[PDB]
């Protein structure tokens, strides 16, 4: 039992570094990448890759032997590490919503005001969301690993870090939807049927990236935080399997393998680069 | 009908070819030049750089607004020149260091003193009488300078008075390359109806034609001892001609090299012939053999500009990605 | 052109404010210098504040006491000196110094102004020479270590300072011509000792020539040679 | 133009490749590119 | 970098890149634009209510967004030699006016569009076309036939369709349909009219843009 698994989540925690590392180093390989939104996202590949490093191994290693063996103190490091880098790779995925919410319906603060201070600031942010949402356990709360069960940290914690950036997500995302459903529908018959057919092929395109992105984020992190709201408050009834319960939490981890498949890989100006540097 | 005796006289004057008399003599070998200066801060691209004759200090100019002076040994930025047209197309270095000039989209040809005693560089004058956006410009001393446009002619400035004292026309396109001989008696100019012509400067007549090229002349360039250029045109070749001869000697192309040259240059000893491409590299060919020794690879978007140190230390290679890098 | 203000009689252990209006060139792009001259003796220099005023230096006797800083929009200098003694008695120079590759700092001195309150050692060999107009003359300086940097640069200058004129540049990098010198004049040397050769002397070269290092930060000068 | 260009006296093309490849030898040794200039008197390493 | 006065070279080289920075920022925030068309295409008109020896540079605001319109056409030199240097602009502004049955001089100016508009360079760019002296136009098609310029067109000798196959004519040379597109607009007297209509074609251009980086698009 133990090898497969231990084999299965090695070969995860190695493509998340492999692939983060690559984004981190793509964006400092070529100057064609280095821009505000690139900016973020490689903000993005660097906290999932630590993410990657600090972790997933423990948190594997947690798995496989099925038992913690380093002691209180490196249970509460990992638990402020774990909860700090989650939150913040979640409220990046919201920064890059917000940025791209903000270029797309105001085109003159996008000329005029646009700086790379504000991915600084973003990023910032972010990393405060971050480290506001993992102090408390480790202020005001040995053979197993738990984060606290304290409702009122639950909610506030839960609310922070997924409800909240999934909300504003969903909203930000709406409007950028509506904005490009407006841009797009804004013997010559034969040229209107070609216009009419490249604004289909621009909505399916506009629908299928707006799915990917959301699809992605609800798929990895919503099962996870849904879990950890309902249980504390349902101990008493709610006895799920310790396989789901894993399940889950490792598609909640999997998400900083999934950030740069979407952002950048998926990203032209990245693969150009990608195939440019090798 | 003259055009027939010119080539029955060039034919009757061709008996053996530049390769095989260069058979005779060994090959030069790889020549790994390896980038020693990368030279950054324009935020545009690269249209031309120069060379001060003390062989350290390089003028570039970029369509940002900018023409840049370099300290090339340490990278360091000696002056930093705002231009009223940020179109300029072409820039250059007087052999004194005096003073550099630039000009453009915008007819005229301005001229900068850097030794001003209020420790800014000043236009000295803008030269205007062109008709056509300016191709090239170098200086004969610190008072003449000999610019070529667009307009299809190429001019001498009297820079004190401000006026052309000659006017060289003869040209059907514009002119896109102007090279002063070492001793700056005579000049060469490439233009985009497939020719060079060789220009007096004190006759203000032309002497020769070469054709040859196939596309617009690029770039063109004196071999050192000032008897023979090498010329770079869209059609993908460079190729070089005898003043004496009146001929083509030997011509520089290569099966992938399907890009036009926008630059050329010679090493001080004239063995080594380096161009610049729109395949956004630089190749150094063998000139006796037309061999390709190296390739310069290290730019991204266009080589547009390469020159050769008076000490033949190291060449220079502007490009539109902005960088000059420094080969040696 | 420089022109300074702002000094007088000053009691002990009071404080002054010495400014330069600079007129007549860029002065935001030039780093200037304070060069003082007690009534008698040589030039001693006093600071320095480069263009954008992102480094100063101060000597070791005015450091704590003496404040430089610069007003680029009004091109004017200041000298913020406090606790003034008596050996701060001085005429004060301000020193135009522009430094890039090939550039002559030190090359246009102002006029100075009278305060009254009432390292690399360099020795100039001769006090006094007298010469008469027509001969050959040759100033010697010696350094306690050597001027000859790594990069090739030897950092000597030498200044002449006519009776009753401020100090002019003569010689840059021990080699170096300033501009409107004239060509009588004529610098060599090598490491640790330097030799000013005048030609064909003429009645204006009468002064006192001061030499001065400038490969480290306190700016020795000369006790100074003079010529009568 | 071609009036006088046609009256131009020429030489052989041999006669140019030869002197072209005299100058490359003579001056062979003076070319800082064509040869492994060491670092010690390379200004750029 | 380790005698007194090569640091202080060090520094100045600092400040100057200090200073470069600015004027790229500063430069970067201005939209630029391509000014083209015949010279009897009325592009001096646009001029004159756009700010109401070789290239002229134009410098206008409208609601907050700095335009910088590059006349290129008053230099007859050869126009494949300098026209990369404009590649990047945000928009190519191409006049036209439809009076051209003179010369016709209507199809100098489709040759310069179909030129213009497919070059390697311009692949990305979009065109906001300007069709001029409509009223002109409207005297001269009840005066002349549209025949005398397009012996094809069998429609009515009316404002409406004359006008419309005109249109349809400079929007059927792009032949990249997919990469760009063409702001087709009838030059109206009022001047505010055209520096709105050029600032809503660089306004959906540069969203456009926005939305082909972030995927949706
Ligand atoms: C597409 C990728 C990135 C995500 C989807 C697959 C992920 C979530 C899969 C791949 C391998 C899986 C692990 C493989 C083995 C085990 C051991 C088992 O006793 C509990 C579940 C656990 C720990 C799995 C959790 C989920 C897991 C990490
Ligand atoms: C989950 C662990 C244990 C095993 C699998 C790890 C690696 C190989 C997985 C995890 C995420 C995966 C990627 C997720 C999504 C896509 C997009 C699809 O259109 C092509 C394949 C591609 C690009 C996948 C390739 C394989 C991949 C990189
Ligand atoms: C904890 C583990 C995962 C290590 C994380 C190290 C991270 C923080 C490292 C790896 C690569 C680094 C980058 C490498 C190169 C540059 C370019 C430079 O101009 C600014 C800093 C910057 C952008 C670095 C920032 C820090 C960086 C992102
Ligand atoms: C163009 C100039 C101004 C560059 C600006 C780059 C800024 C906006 C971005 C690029 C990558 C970013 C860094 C990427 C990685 C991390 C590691 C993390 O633990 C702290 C934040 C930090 C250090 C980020 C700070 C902001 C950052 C440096
Ligand atoms: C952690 C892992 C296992 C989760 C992976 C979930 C991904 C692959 C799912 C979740 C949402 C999905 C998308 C939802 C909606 C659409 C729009 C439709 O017109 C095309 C398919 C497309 C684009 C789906 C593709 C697959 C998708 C992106
Ligand atoms: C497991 C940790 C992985 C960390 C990966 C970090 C990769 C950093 C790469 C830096 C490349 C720097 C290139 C600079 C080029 C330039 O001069 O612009
Ligand atoms: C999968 N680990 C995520 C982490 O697990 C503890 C609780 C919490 C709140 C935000 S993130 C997070």
């Amino acid at each position: 039992y133990q090898v497969i698994t231990s084999l299965l989540l090695g070969t995860l925690i190695f493509c998340a570094v492999l692939g983060n590392a690559c984004v981190v180093a793509a964006i400092a390989l070529e100057r064609s990448l280095q821009n505000v939104a690139n900016y973020l996202i490689g903000s993005l590949a660097v906290t999932d890759l630590m993410v990657s490093v600090l972790v997933l191994p423990m948190a594997a290693l947690y798995q496989v032997l099925n038992k913690w063996t380093l002691g209180q103190v490196t249970c509460d490091l990992f638990i402020a590490l774990d909860v700090l880098c989650c939150t913040s790779s979640i409220w990046h995925l919201c920064a890059i919503a917000l940025d791209r919410y903000w270029a797309i319906t105001d085109p003159i603060d996008y000329v005029n005001k646009r700086t790379p201070r504000r991915a600084a600031a973003l990023i910032s942010l972010t990393w405060l969301i971050g480290f506001l949402i993992s102090i408390p356990p480790m202020l005001g709360w040995p053979d197993a690993c738990t984060i606290s069960k304290d409702h009122g940290y639950t909610i506030y914690s839960t609310f922070g870090a997924f409800y909240i950036p999934l909300l504003l997500m969903l909203v930000l995302y709406g409007r950028i939807f509506r904005a490009a459903r407006f841009r797009i529908r804004k013997k010559n018959e034969r040229n209107a049927e070609a216009k009419r057919k490249m604004a289909l092929a621009r909505e399916r395109k506009t629908v299928k990236t707006l799915g990917i992105i959301m699809g992605t984020f609800i798929l990895c992190w919503l099962p996870f935080f849904i879990v950890a709201l309902v249980l504390p408050f349902c101990e008493s009834s709610c006895h799920m399997p310790t396989l789901l319960g894993a399940i889950i939490n490792w598609l909640g981890y999997s998400n900083s393998l999934l950030n740069p498949v979407i952002y950048a890989y998926f990203n032209k100006d990245f693969q150009n680069a990608f195939k440019k540097i090798i | 009908q003259l055009k027939n005796q010119i080539r029955d006289a060039r034919k009757a004057c061709a008996d053996a070819t530049l390769s095989q008399i260069t058979n005779n003599i060994d090959p030069v070998g790889r020549i790994q030049m390896r980038t020693r200066r990368t030279l950054r801060g324009h935020l545009a691209k690269i249209y031309a750089m120069h060379w001060g004759t003390d062989s350290r200090l390089l003028v570039s100019a970029s369509q940002d607004g900018k023409l840049i002076i370099w300290d090339s040994y340490t990278t360091n930025k000696v002056h930093a020149i705002p231009l009223r047209s940020s179109w300029v197309m072409t820039c250059a270095y007087a052999p004194s260091g005096n003073y550099v000039a630039c000009g453009g989209l915008d007819n005229i040809c301005s001229i900068y003193n850097l030794k001003t005693r209020e420790g800014n560089v000043r236009v000295s004058r803008e030269l205007a009488g062109h008709t056509g956006y300016l191709s090239c410009c170098r200086f004969l001393d610190d008072n003449q300078i000999v610019t070529s446009s667009g307009d299809t002619t190429c001019a001498l400035w009297d820079i004190e008075t401000g006026q052309q004292t000659t006017t060289f026309t003869g040209h059907t396109g514009d002119v896109m390359s102007l090279s002063l001989a070492p001793d700056t008696r005579l000049f060469v100019s490439g233009a985009c109806d497939a020719s060079a012509k060789l220009w007096d400067v004190r006759e203000g007549m032309c002497r020769q034609t070469f054709t040859g090229h196939e596309s617009d002349i690029n770039a063109i360039c004196f071999f050192p001892n000032g008897n023979a250029f090498a010329t770079g045109s869209d059609d993908a070749t460079c190729r070089l001609f005898d003043l004496r001869a009146d001929q083509e000697l030997m011509t520089y192309s290569h099966d992938n090299i399907i890009c036009g040259i926008t630059s050329v240059s010679f090493s001080k000893s004239g063995r080594l012939l380096l161009a610049g491409y729109d395949d956004f590299n630089c190749n150094v060919w063998d000139a006796l053999k037309a061999d390709r020794a190296g390739v310069l690879a290290g730019h991204d978007n266009r080589v547009s500009c390469l020159g050769v140190t008076d000490d033949g230390m190291a060449v220079a290679t502007g490009s539109w990605d902005s960088f000059l890098k420094i080969w040696n | 052109q420089l022109v300074e203000s702002g000094g007088g009689l000053v009691q002990p252990g009071g404080s002054r404010k010495l400014s330069c209006s600079a007129s007549g060139f860029a002065f935001s792009s030039f780093g200037m210098h304070w060069v003082r001259q007690a009534p008698e003796k040589g030039l001693e220099w006093v600071a320095y504040i480069s263009s954008g005023s992102g480094t100063i230096y101060y000597a070791d006797t005015v450091k704590g006491r003496f404040t430089i800083s610069r007003d680029d929009p009004k091109n004017t200098l200041f000298l913020q000196m406090t606790s003034l003694r008596s050996e701060d008695t001085a005429m004060y120079y301000c020193v135009r110094s522009i430094y890039y590759y090939g550039s002559s700092p030190f090359d246009f001195w102002g006029q100075g102004t009278t305060l009254t309150v009432s390292d690399i050692v360099m020795t100039q060999a001769t006090s006094s020479v007298p010469v008469t107009p027509g001969e050959s003359v040759s100033i010697s300086c010696r350094s306690s270590k050597s001027l000859l940097h790594s990069n090739g640069n030897t950092y000597l200058y030498w200044f002449l300072q006519r009776p009753g004129q401020s100090p002019q540049l003569l010689i840059y990098r021990m080699s170096n011509l300033a501009s409107g010198v004239p060509d009588r004049f004529s610098g060599s040397g090598s490491g640790t000792a330097f030799t000013l050769t005048i030609s064909r002397l003429e009645a204006e070269d009468v002064g006192v020539y001061y030499c001065m290092q400038h490969l480290e930060y306190p700016l020795t000068f000369g006790a100074g040679t003079k010529l009568e | 133009q071609l009036k006088m260009e046609a009256n131009i006296d020429r030489i052989k093309v041999s006669k140019a490749a030869a002197d072209l490849m005299a100058y490359c030898e003579a001056h062979a040794k003076e070319d800082p590119l064509l040869t492994p200039v060491p670092a010690s008197e390379n200004p750029f390493r | 970098t380790l005698s007194a006065e090569d640091k202080a070279a060090v520094e100045r080289s600092k400040m100057i890149d200090r200073n470069l920075r600015e004027d790229g920022e500063k430069a970067a925030r201005e939209v630029k634009l391509l000014l083209l068309g015949a010279g009897e295409s009325g592009k001096n008109t646009i001029v004159k209510q756009m700010k109401i020896t070789g290239i002229v540079e134009t410098h206008f605001t409208f609601k907050d967004l700095h335009f910088k319109m590059f006349d290129v056409g008053a230099q007859r030199s050869e126009r494949k030699k300098w026209i990369h240097c404009f590649e990047g602009v945000t928009a190519i502004i191409f006049c036209v006016a439809l009076s051209d049955y003179d010369l016709n001089r209507m199809h100098a100016s489709m040759k310069l569009f179909d030129s213009i508009c497919n070059n390697k360079w311009f692949t990305d760019t979009s065109i906001i076309l300007f069709l001029n002296k409509k009223d002109l136009f409207e005297e001269k098609i009840k005066k002349s036939p549209l025949t005398i310029c397009y012996p094809e067109y069998a429609g009515s000798n009316t404002y409406e369709e004359a006008a419309a196959y005109i249109q349809c004519q400079f929007e059927d040379l792009n032949k990249r349909k997919d990469t760009k597109e063409i702001y087709t607009h009838f030059t109206c007297s009022t001047d505010t009219k055209n520096v709105q209509f050029v600032f809503d074609a660089v306004t959906d251009v540069i969203i456009k843009n926005n939305l082909k980086d972030c995927g949706l698009f």
